[PDB]
RNA sequence: GUGAAAUGCGCAGAUACCGGGAGGAACGCCGAUGGCGAAGGCAGCCACCUGGUCCACCCGUGACGCUGAGGCGCGAAAGCGUG
RNA sequence: AGCCUACGGGCAGGCGCCGAGGGUAGGGCCCGUGACUGGGGCGAAGUCGUAACAAGGUAGCUGUACCGGAAGGUGCGGCUGGA
RNA sequence: CGCGGGGUGGAGCAGCCUGGUAGCUCGUCGGGCUCAUAACCCGAAGGUCGUCGGUUCAAAUCCGGCCCCCGCAACCA
RNA sequence: AAUGUAG
RNA sequence: GUGGUUCGUGGAGCCAUGGGGGAAUCUGGGCGGACCACCGCCUAAGGCUAAGUACUCCGGGUGACCGAUAGCGCACCAGUA
RNA sequence: CGAGCUAGCCCUGGCCAGGGUGAAGCUGGGGUGAGACCCAGUGGAGGCCCGAACCGGUGGGGGAUGCAAACCCCUCGGAUG
RNA sequence: CGAAUGCCGGCAUGAGUAACGAUAAAGAGGGUGAGAAUCCCUCUCGCCGUAAGCCCAAGGGUUCCUACGCAAUGGUCGUCAGCGUAGGGUUAGGCGGGACCUAAGGUGAAGCCGAAAGGCGUAGCCGAAGGGCAGCCGGUUAAUAUUCCGGCCCUUCCCGCAGGUGCGAUGGGGGGACGCUCUAGGCUAGGGGGACCGGAGCCAUGGACGAGCCCGGCCAGAAGCGCAGGGUGGGAGGUAGGCAAAUCCGCCUCCCAACAAGCUCUGCGUGGUGGGGAAGCCCGCAACCCCCCGAAGCCAGGGAGCCAAGAAAAGCCUCUAAGCACAACCUGCGGGAACCCGUACCGCAAACCGACACAGGUGGGCGGGUGCAAGAGCACUCAGGCGCGCGGGAGAACCCUCGCCAAGGAACUCUGCAAGUUGGCCCCGUAACUUCGGGAGAAGGGGUGCUCCCUGGGGUGAUGAGCCCCGGGGAGCCGCAGUGAACAGGCUCUGGCGACUGUUUACCAAAAACACAGCUCUCUGCGAACUCGUAAGAGGAGGUAUAGGGAGCGACGCUUGCCCGGUGCCGGAAGGUCAAGGGGAGGGGUGCAAGCCCCGAACCGAAGCCCCGGUGAACGGCGGCCGUAACUAUAACGGUCCUAAGGUAGCGAAAUUCCUUGUCGGGUAAGUUCCGACCUGCACGAAAAGCGUAACGACCGGAGCGCUGUCUCGGCGAGGGACCCGGUGAAAUUGAACUGGCCGUGAAGAUGCGGCCUACCCGUGGCAGGACGAAAAGACCCCGUGGAGCUUUACUGCAGC
RNA sequence: UCGAUGUCGGCUCGUCGCAUCCUGGGGCUGAAGAAGGUCCCAAGGGUUGGGCUGUUCGCCCAUUAAAGCGGCACGCGAGCU
């Protein structure tokens, strides 16, 4: 039966993207936080 | 005339449809002026703000003329009566001598081939449009502006009319389809006659789909919800409001007047 | 308003009077112990469509008539359905 | 396969069609009867009123409609078998 | 059982929170009106205030006790 | 401004 | 009508101001805790000003600080798997 | 931070084996003063019927540290809206 | 540190136990290698075949191919692998996306709004599975191919040439361009037959040298031809319009032309050419034609009907503007130029989502053949692909899934739960009741195979011959049985509820719940009311009273009484009260005073509320005690007290009745249920509707008939487990244990105290009485000045008005 | 006993008590016989099939020698319902 997760790359990029964080203030801070944490990945990476 | 059906199915027993004598000999609408795609959309910036709207046949919009004083003095022939999905009345496509074409909300009596015209000059007969001053006190008349040059606001529901009741300076007394009595400015245009397709009131929808075809979603009663949901909501098994009937929002809905008290629209109204 | 009353309306300005407007129903006098219609029934004025009837002229058809089970239509008021 | 034979045939026997009726199922008409129920008829001296007959004390009857303990009332129209 | 209300002439009800006067309608009796009976008129009669105590100078009334009549409550399990 | 037992 | 001050409408000044009304130029004007009168303090409605003060990404010095279940989450390729 | 589950709406696409029933309208005849109507023949309507795909989840059994954090079997509802 | 259901770690117990993940199924002979049930090959056996086969999207991201490997992973094994190591592999102007278009929506010049962050928003830009658009068939690799190669064929830019023309947009117009259902005639895909053509071979086992048997009889293809379609009037003059700029569109006016031809555009066929090409022996002979059926695909923008009335923009045509006409377009033809990104492999799954090589979920297309009326259904089967990554034995109990059963037939049970019966098609034949469509598959019945004879239509041809397609009548044959297997309704009578098809508690409730067509009340006159929002803004609605918001009842039929005193809502230019404010009689504090500062009564002061009235499909309500008839009973009738007024019609022991299994009747041998009645209705009743109602229902009750392993009452059988062997090997739980019975005792329910009795040590297959057995710091209950959801005439506030 | 002692009835399986419903003894009798009544001794063995209700129980049908009453956590859900 259909589970929560249904990978779709368009979705993922439009939603958790670098460009998508940066437009909102709230998102800008996400990035700020993760940089400052040292995360190797600021964004959910996605590609083909 | 209202077609009634034989009961080869329940529901198709109560259902009745329109005659289409009305309109005949013209269905595909006028690619030219007629169409802008119409935007289905049952609310504003996110949130639904009219409950129970949605679904229903995809629909194209006919762009009608509600300000006829552009074409003063130019007559036009009535070229066809056609179907409009977007309102209760039918519409007439008329070719102006001008070349130019437009759709008028088709008044009663109006028939293909007639010539029709708008101005202070115009003959006092069907479909012609005129300032209210140059229209004889007593005639019925529809598609009435409310302020001059603002477009026709009154009397456009299928089978509606207003009646000229009296004069009074620059202003002119009007009995509205409601029963209200309102002064309207003399320069406010109006088209002689009433609206027609007046059987429209008598369609018997017939079943609950159809209601859906017209994009009307089911409407759930107040009590029928729970208290979070509604004032009437709640009560162990079935309930009697519990004083006094109210919208979801809470404000009273049996008898409470809502129009704004100090409106400058006042002084113009009298019923 | 009645038999006399009372309910009721009215100093928040009624009734009585005047002017301006809205709306619906019914048509005074003429009008009669009158007329028309098979009946039920039909009444202000105008125009249009249309039924029956009467008189006169002795012209035409030449018994082509009377009645009518059943059928078919009309049928006051009240009442019913939709608006 | 039998029995007869005047070898052709005959008889017995066997099969079929129909068939009294029996069976299964579904209908139609009539008769009897039923907790209860609706009025109807009748029954020397029961309760409540007084509708009708005298302008019967609201002329009366009438078709309908609504209402009412009951006669009955009231609306709409009609009749005179009232004036 | 658990709460609350009632008991007054023959019937239906006042009077009791605010002790000292038992009032009202119907009915009953006697007399009118009628040929007579209702209807109507005149004038009367009739109550131990369910009941035994307590308080008070004085109890239908305030305070308890028994006797009747009616009303609610009897839930979580 | 009601109603008047049977024969 | 409110805020700030220790001040919570208090006898409630002072400082600031959303609204209304609305001056004067030293006889000008604010203040000294309602308000009057003396006595005194100061010159609003323009602006700039180091230093002495805070903090520790970073460099260094110390420790009656820890010593790998401690010390930073991480002594180890960890903000990883 | 989430509507890559779920609920609604919007834009644009795709899907519904094959059976059955046979509305209206036509045509024809009959009918009448004209009509109404009745008859065949044609026609092909419907939140129509049976029933796959597809959607579902009625009843029973099974499973119950499961094949499964809702599954399997038989049975059952819708199936042009 | 010994306890915190403590925290991290390690190691026990259950235990060699349960399990090893679909009951589609295996067997043998050969290879290989240290080692083989598990790898390779062969042959037999079984399973899938609208697939479990083939191809595409998404997702995954090297899983692809080859060579080495076998520690770990693989539920066993492993020589194998999607595992480890290494090396290889993805080729495009035409496929798909981008240097084209717009949709919802996003963004956003201007513009607007917001304390900041930010919110809106016109043009424009972004945004696709929608529009537009140029490639087919073969051959090659170990692994890519419409991408490489071969053959044939196209498109766009730039340049030159020739010839044509008033050329020329960011502008105007046309077009692009549209729904559902039903369908015509042509094709094609695809399929069947052929006695015809081409083929290795074959005659077994009694017969067959046969019109035998087996295999195969194609595909792509420009121009031009055909054959079907689809689109389209052609003039000449006026010209108020297309934000006049037009020779174009639009609109008048009139010669011709016409259910045509023509001009034009697709499909299909044919076509120069190119390719393919079976069954067969150790890997190898070169037909390609005739008939039939035939699309849901093509011609396509085809036709008919119907209402609910069915995208946009570019490309493309055409019109004119500045301009420019030594430009510039248009049409040929030649030569040049032609980027970026993807292209392996999996892809209903062991490679995707489900922590797993998980019995679960996943969109699109192809999906052969025969038979059963049809079909994508059902049985077998082609191509192709699989036997589901632990086996080998036994032949208990018991469980699962299945088959059968004497006689009886619901006696089972809360309940026919479950299982049976019934089942397709053809033909007879079908009741009450009905809204009249229906109730109808009502019920009930008969037939069904095969051989031979005779016969009627239809399609294709051609009117004839075959090849299909529907039939009609007759004789006859075999079984227990002809829808011979598989798919495949049990029916009836009568209540309650809901009119109806529908919707819901994802994951215990599918219903009498919600929805619903329809009925009523109410608001709203348009910058509508109402909703979202601080605003700007937007929905409502590009609607306008026959329309929009709110509320209730919920098809239809027949109906919906009385009470406006209380509460709401509506109306009441008077009155009463009423805040700030106005007004200042009078009073006070200070100054020598001019003054400056306080209070402060009359009275003028909204809304609201008081007051007067209306209002029931507005919140709501709809009585008590006595007495009375010529038998008794009861009370048509009377008295009286209270209320705002005292329940009408119609229902009534009901989904509502406590007493209750009320009482009568029906039904049965027997009926606390059921059905029909009667009422003293504890406690029905009219739009939170009243009473009915055809039809509908996976809704709840009550009867029959049929039939049955439900039962009397159980028996036997099949398979998968359970048991034995070999391979791997968990779990909760666990203070420690050397863990018997009874009577007592004990915190009052003892293996563990007392007395007595009983008992050699240790396993295995079974059962579930006990260990107050396990799991979860009880849901019930109370407690806490614990929380949270909901309510209101609790309080106090706020939004709003 | 609330860091859980599943909580009616049914089925299945029983086992016990006697205050005995049958069956075996027996004494009184208002015991003629037959059949009762009543008490005494005695559970060894028995103690039915249905309709109605979830029912326990009860009433009813047809039988019977009889159609007993109790306890076992209102015995028995790690046995089922």
């Amino acid at each position: 039966m259909k589970r929560t997760w249904q990978p779709n790359r368009r979705k993922r990029a439009k939603t958790h993207g670098f460009r998508a964080r940066m437009r909102t203030p709230g998102g800008r801070k996400v990035l700020k936080r993760r940089r400052q944490k040292g995360r190797w990945r600021l964004t959910p990476a996605v590609r083909k | 005339a209202v077609k009634k059906f034989k009961p080869y199915t329940p529901s198709r027993r109560f259902m009745t449809v329109a005659d289409f004598s009305e309109i005949t000999k013209t269905e595909p609408e006028k690619s030219l002026v007629k169409p802008l795609k119409k935007t289905g959309g049952r609310n504003n910036q996110g949130r639904i703000t009219v409950r129970f709207r949605g679904g229903g046949h995809k629909r194209l919009y006919r762009i009608i003329d509600f300000k006829r004083w552009d074409k003063v003095g130019i007559p036009a022939k009535v070229a066809a009566i056609e179907y409009d999905p977007n309102r209760s009345a039918r519409i007439a496509l008329l070719h102006y001598v001008d070349g130019e074409k437009r759709y008028i909300i088709a008044p009663d009596g109006l028939q293909v081939g007639q010539q029709v015209v708008a101005g202070p000059d115009a003959p006092i007969q069907v479909g012609n449009a005129l300032p209210l001053r140059f229209i004889p006190v007593g005639t019925v008349v529809h598609a009435v502006e409310l302020e001059p040059k603002k477009g026709a606001k009154l009397a456009r529901a299928a089978g509606t009319s207003a009646q000229i009741q009296g004069r009074e300076g620059d202003y002119v007394i009007l009995r509205l389809p409601s029963g209200e009595l309102r002064k309207v400015h003399g320069e406010c245009y109006a088209t002689v006659g009433a609206v027609g397709n007046a059987d429209h009131k008598n369609i018997v929808l017939g079943k609950a789909g159809r209601s859906r075809w017209l994009g009307r979603r089911p409407h759930v009663r107040g009590a029928a919800m729970n208290p979070v949901d509604h004032p009437h909501g709640g009560g162990e098994g079935r309930a009697p409001r519990g004083r006094p009937p109210a919208s979801p929002w809470g404000w009273q809905t049996k008898g409470l007047k809502t129009r704004k008290r100090r409106k400058p629209s006042s002084r113009f109204i009298i019923a």
